[PDB]
RNA sequence: AGCCAGGAUGUUGGCUUAGAAGCAGCCAUCAUUUAAAGAAAGCGUAAUAGCUCACUGGUCGAGUCGGCCUGCGCGGAAGA
RNA sequence: CGAUGUCGGCUCAUCACAUCCUGGGGCUGAAGUAGGUCCCAAGGGUAUGGCUGUUCGCCAUUUAAAGUGGUACGCGAGCUG
C-alpha cells in the first residue's frame, strides 16, 4: 500500500537481475538474492523498482509493501552498507575479534565467542564497543542480536551488552 | 438491599418469565442502563450494581432504579431429600425482560454516565446497554 | 425540515409488519382530519437517522407518497424494547 | 547553559543550607557566587530575593546577568502581609487597588516582555487572584 | 480552525496587507525562542501589537489571499517565505532588523527577498527615509 | 474436609463428614466431625474456629 | 507476562497485537503491562 | 503517524512540614508574550535541578478517525 | 437383593496434570542469596518412624521433593481381618 507506492530508485553501479519472484541485487558492498512471495510484482523500469499485487492474491499490498521495503535495504545494503554498534557495560566485561570469531569475555566461567555468518564483518574500537559491518541488514540485526543475548543488558545498572543507539530502563533496589 | 417490607404471601411458584420489558423508556432520569438479556436479578446484584455506579459518580446527580425485587425464591437446605413441602425464601429476585430500564441517572456528563454504569453492568448477571432519554 | 419518503401498505398484520422490519422498513400510518387513515410503509434507516434530531418530534413533517406530500406531525413512536430501531410511527395530520 | 534560578534574599550571604548543593552540582566555586551577589546588591536594598542567570565557561569565568526582584515579594510589600493566603475563596485577605498595581508594575515594565504595562498589571492582578487577594 | 476560522484568519490578513504598505521577509529553519521573541519585543516597543510573527505561508491559503493585492507574493509561496507586516510610516526601518537577525546566529534561510515592496531587486537596500 | 474420626460405624469411617479447617495465617487447625452433613459442619465448627483464633488473638 | 483471559491497554505506551493467532499487550515502556490472552 | 522547531512570565502561588520550586497533599486553579504553552498530563529529587505530555508552527502529499448495527470467525477452554 | 465382599494395611500398580522436586521462561514491591507469582513441561523421581484399626492428623528426624486426583474412593477367585 503506501510503502509500495515509494519506488526506489536504483542508483549508478547498481544490478538489478529479476527472475520470476527471485531478485538479486548487486553493488560495491557485495550481493543479495531474495525470493519474493507470488503476490509480489516487481518491475525495474530504466531507473526504479516499483511494486504491486497479483491479481488473485488477498495480502497484496501487504506483501508487496514487505517486499518493498526489503528491496530497499538490499539497495542501502549492498550501496553503502549497514553499520550495528554494540556496546558493552561492566567491569572486564570486554571483546576482542580473531578474524571472524568474536572473543567476548563477561565474567563468565568459560570464554564466549561467537562464529559470524559470512556476510558479515565485524571490528573493537575500544576495549567495550562492537561496530560490525554488514550488508544483509536482517543478518546483521540478528548478529547483533546473538552478541547482545550473550548477556542482555540488566534493569538494575546496565551492565552487560547493549546496542550502543540502546537506551535502557534502570530499576532501583528499594528497602 | 431492596426487598418488600412486607408480602401479601411468603412463597411464590417458579414462575416463567416469558415476554419483553414493560420500563423501557428511560423516564425519570437522563441516562439509563437497559438490559438485553432476560434473566433474573437477585437484591444482591442490584445492590452491588448500585454502589459500583453510585461511587463512580461520586455522589453526584441522582441515581434512579427502575426495578424493585420482589420475587421471593426458595432452596431447600444442604443434604433433604425432595418432598416434605418448598423450601425457604433465600433471596429475593426482580425478572427481567429484555429492554428492562435496570437504572437511570442524571446530573452527570454522558460520559461519566457511561462509565457509571459500565462499572455497575460489569456486576449483572444479563448483558445490558447505555441509553438515553428521548424526546418522544 | 424532514421530507420521508413512504410508501402505500400493500399489506397488514403482525405477519407482514415483522416481514418488513426484517426486510429493511417498518411500518407507520398517517391519521387525523377527514381523510381515513393512510397505512405507510417507511425506510428504517433513513426514519432512524431523522428522528435522531430532537426537532423531529417538534417540527411539521412531511411525506411523500405515490408523488402526494402530506404535512403531519409526530404522535407516538414504537421502539423496539432494547434495540435502537424503530417498530411504527403515529403521524397526525398538519 | 546550565542556567538555573534558584536565590535567597540577599540578606543572608552564602545560601549553603537551602539550596546548597544543587547550586554545587559541578565543582565551580561556592565564594565566587556570593562575592557577585554581594557586589551587585551593594547597589541595592538589601533583605530581598534577586534572580540572576549563570552560564558556567570551559574556560573557569561564570557569566551572570541580574533580574529585578520578584513580583512575588512586591506584592507582598505592597499588600503589607507576611502570609499571602490559605484556601482563599471562602475569607478574603484583603484589598487591592489598580492604581497601586500599575504603580507596581511600572518599574519592571524595562525588563518585562509587555509595551503596555497594563497587560502585565492586569496580569499581577491575576496573581494576586489566585493567590487570594481581590483586587 | 474549521472554514470560519479560516476565513476570520484570511480576511484578518488581507485586512492587514491592505492597510500596510510595508513588509519583510522570514524563514526560521533554526528560528530560536529568543529570536522570534525579540522580534516580537521590538514591534511591541516601536508601536502595537499589531505586528505579528505569523507563520502560514502555505501553498493553498496565502497563495489563495494574495489576489486581492500584491500579487507578486504568489510566487514567494514557495521556499517556505513567511511575511512581517508594516502599517504605519513610509519606508519603516525595521526592514534591516530581519537582515541583523539573519547575521546573528541564523542557517541564512530567509534570503532576505525584500518582496520588492518599491520593486526592487532582492539584494538589500540600505537608503531608507532618516 | 474428609472422613469422621473418632470411633463410630462404618458410615462414620467411611463418609467424608469431617471438615477439619485450618486458619493458615496462624495455623490453628481445628473442625469438626459431629453432625452428619458437612456443611453443617463446617459452618458449625467453624464457630468454634472463629472462638480458637479470637482466644488466640486476645 | 499476565496471563489473562481478558487482555487491555494499561497506559498510553501499551499496543495490541496479534502473534500466531493470540492476543497479546506489549508495553514500550512498562513490563508489568506486558499481558498474554491465555 | 513520523521526520524539522517550540513548549515562556507572573510563580519558587499561599501553606504543614524537615524541606515542597507542578509533582506529598489542599484550596485558588487566573492572567500575561501570544502561532502556543494546563499554576500543570507524565518521568525524575532530599528539595531542586533534570527528560518529557497537552497546544503552535515546518516537510511529503490523499485519505484519516471512532462510534453504531450486523455475518462469519479468535481466545476464555484443564482428567484420568 | 435366584449376592456386584464394605474401611485400613501389604504386594502390585496404571493413567490424568489442576506439577511437590529436577527442566525452560515472564513480571516482581527481583541488587546477590533466597523468595513471591504466573506460564510451558508428565521424562524420571516423589520419606522412615512414635500414637492410632485408621485413611487423615499431630509429632520426631530426613529428603531435591516427600504432589493432587482417576482407576468398583484401583488391587480379599492376590494376602491380611
Ligand atoms: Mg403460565
Ligand atoms: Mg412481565
Ligand atoms: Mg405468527
Ligand atoms: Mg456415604
Ligand atoms: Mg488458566
Ligand atoms: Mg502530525
Ligand atoms: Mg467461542
Ligand atoms: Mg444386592
Ligand atoms: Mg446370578
Ligand atoms: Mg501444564
Ligand atoms: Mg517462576
Ligand atoms: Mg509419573
Ligand atoms: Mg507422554
Ligand atoms: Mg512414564
Ligand atoms: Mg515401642
Ligand atoms: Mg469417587
Ligand atoms: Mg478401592
Ligand atoms: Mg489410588
Ligand atoms: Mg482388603
Ligand atoms: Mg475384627
Ligand atoms: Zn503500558
Amino acid at each position: 500500500s503506501r510503502v509500495a507506492k515509494a519506488p526506489v530508485v536504483v542508483p549508478a553501479g547498481v544490478d538489478v537481475k529479476i527472475n520470476g519472484q527471485v531478485i538479486t541485487i548487486k553493488g560495491k558492498n557485495g550481493e543479495l538474492t531474495r525470493t519474493l512471495n507470488d503476490a509480489v510484482e516487481v518491475k525495474h523500469a530504466d531507473n526504479t523498482l516499483t511494486f504491486g499485487p497479483r491479481d488473485g492474491y488477498a495480502d497484496g499490498w501487504a506483501q508487496a509493501g514487505t517486499a518493498r521495503a526489503l528491496l530497499n535495504s538490499m539497495v542501502i545494503g549492498v550501496t553503502e552498507g549497514f553499520t550495528k554498534k554494540l556496546q558493552l557495560v561492566g567491569v572486564g566485561y570486554r571483546a576482542a575479534v580473531k578474524g571472524n570469531v568474536i572473543n567476548l569475555s563477561l565474567g563468565f566461567s568459560h570464554p564466549v565467542d561467537h562464529q559470524l555468518p559470512a556476510g558479515i564483518t565485524a571490528e573493537c574500537p575500544t576495549q567495550t564497543e562492537i561496530v560490525l559491518k554488514g550488508a544483509d541488514k536482517q543478518v546483521i540485526g540478528q548478529v547483533a542480536a546473538d552478541l547482545r543475548a550473550y548477556r542482555r543488558p540488566e534493569p538494575y545498572k546496565g551492565k552487560g551488552v547493549r546496542y550502543a543507539d540502546e537506551v535502557v530502563r534502570t530499576k532501583e533496589a528499594k528497602k | 438491599m431492596l426487598q418488600p417490607k412486607r408480602t401479601k404471601f411468603r412463597k411464590m411458584h417458579k414462575g416463567r418469565n416469558r415476554g419483553l420489558a414493560q420500563g423501557t423508556d428511560v423516564s425519570f432520569g437522563s441516562f439509563g442502563l437497559k438490559a438485553v438479556g432476560r434473566g433474573r436479578l437477585t437484591a444482591r446484584q442490584i445492590e452491588a450494581a448500585r454502589r459500583a455506579m453510585t461511587r463512580a459518580v461520586k455522589r453526584q446527580g441522582k441515581i434512579w432504579i427502575r426495578v424493585f425485587p420482589d420475587k421471593p425464591i426458595t432452596e431447600k437446605p444442604l443434604a433433604v431429600r425432595m418432598g416434605k413441602g418448598k423450601g425457604n425464601v433465600e433471596y429475593w429476585v426482580a425478572l427481567i425482560q429484555p429492554g428492562k430500564v435496570l437504572y437511570e441517572m442524571d446530573g452527570v456528563p454522558e460520559e461519566l454516565a457511561r462509565e457509571a454504569f459500565k462499572l455497575a453492568a460489569a456486576k449483572l448477571p444479563i448483558k445490558t446497554t447505555f441509553v438515553t432519554k428521548t424526546v418522544m | 425540515m424532514f421530507t420521508i419518503n413512504a410508501e402505500v401498505r400493500k399489506e397488514q398484520g403482525k405477519g407482514a409488519s415483522r416481514r418488513l422490519r426484517a426486510a429493511n422498513k417498518f411500518p407507520a400510518i398517517i391519521y387525523g382530519g377527514k381523510e381515513a387513515p393512510l397505512a405507510i410503509e417507511l425506510d428504517h434507516d433513513k426514519v432512524m437517522n431523522m428522528q435522531a434530531k430532537a426537532e423531529f418530534y417538534s417540527e411539521v413533517l412531511t411525506i411523500v407518497v405515490d408523488g402526494k406530500e402530506i404535512k403531519v406531525k409526530a404522535q407516538d413512536v414504537q421502539r423496539h424494547p432494547y434495540k435502537p430501531k424503530l417498530q411504527h410511527i403515529d403521524f397526525v395530520r398538519a | 547553559q546550565a542556567y538555573v534560578k534558584l536565590q535567597v534574599a540577599a540578606g543572608m550571604a552564602n545560601p549553603s543550607p537551602p539550596v546548597g548543593p544543587a547550586l554545587g552540582q559541578q565543582g565551580v566555586n561556592i565564594m565566587e557566587f556570593c562575592k557577585a551577589f554581594n557586589a551587585k546588591t551593594d547597589s541595592i536594598e538589601k533583605g530581598l530575593p534577586i534572580p540572576v542567570v549563570i552560564t558556567v565557561y570551559a574556560d573557569r569565568s561564570f557569566t551572570f546577568v541580574t533580574k529585578t526582584p520578584p513580583a512575588a515579594v512586591l506584592l507582598k510589600k505592597a499588600a503589607g502581609i507576611k502570609s499571602g493566603s490559605g484556601k482563599p475563596n471562602k475569607d478574603k485577605v484583603g484589598k487591592i487597588s489598580r492604581a497601586q498595581l500599575q504603580e507596581i508594575a511600572q518599574t519592571k515594565a524595562a525588563d518585562m516582555t509587555g509595551a503596555d504595562i497594563e497587560a502585565m498589571t492586569r496580569s499581577i492582578e491575576g496573581t494576586a487572584r489566585s493567590m487570594g487577594l481581590v483586587v | 480552525a474549521l472554514n470560519l476560522q479560516d476565513k476570520q484568519a484570511i480576511v484578518a490578513e488581507v485586512s492587514e496587507v491592505a492597510k500596510g504598505a510595508l513588509s519583510a521577509v522570514v524563514a526560521d529553519s533554526r528560528g530560536v525562542t529568543v529570536d522570534k521573541m525579540t522580534e516580537l519585543r521590538k514591534a511591541g516597543r516601536e508601536a502595537g501589537v499589531y505586528m505579528r510573527v505569523v507563520r502560514n505561508t502555505l501553498l493553498r491559503r496565502a497563495v489563495e489571499g494574495t489576489p486581492f493585492e500584491c500579487l507578486k507574493d504568489a510566487f514567494v509561496g514557495p521556499t517556505l517565505i513567511a511575511y512581517s507586516m508594516e502599517h504605519p510610516g513610509a519606508a519603516a526601518r525595521l526592514f534591516k532588523e530581519f537582515a541583523k537577525a539573519n547575521a546573528k546566529f541564523e542557517v541564512k534561510a530567509a534570503a532576505f527577498e525584500g518582496e520588492l515592496i518599491p520593486a526592487s531587486q532582492i539584494d538589500r537596500l540600505a537608503t531608507l527615509p532618516t | 474436609t474428609t472422613r469422621s474420626q473418632g470411633n463410630g460405624g462404618q458410615n462414620v469411617n467411611k463418609v467424608n463428614s469431617a471438615v477439619r479447617a485450618t486458619h493458615l495465617p496462624t495455623g490453628i487447625s481445628v473442625l469438626a466431625q459431629d453432625s452428619r452433613s458437612q456443611l453443617d459442619n463446617k459452618k458449625l465448627a467453624l464457630a468454634r474456629l472463629k472462638e480458637k483464633l479470637a482466644e488466640m488473638e486476645l | 507476562m499476565k496471563v489473562r483471559a481478558s487482555v487491555k491497554k494499561l497506559c498510553r505506551n501499551c499496543k495490541i497485537v496479534k502473534r500466531d493467532g493470540v492476543i497479546r499487550v506489549i508495553c514500550s515502556a512498562e513490563p508489568k503491562h506486558k499481558q498474554r490472552q491465555g
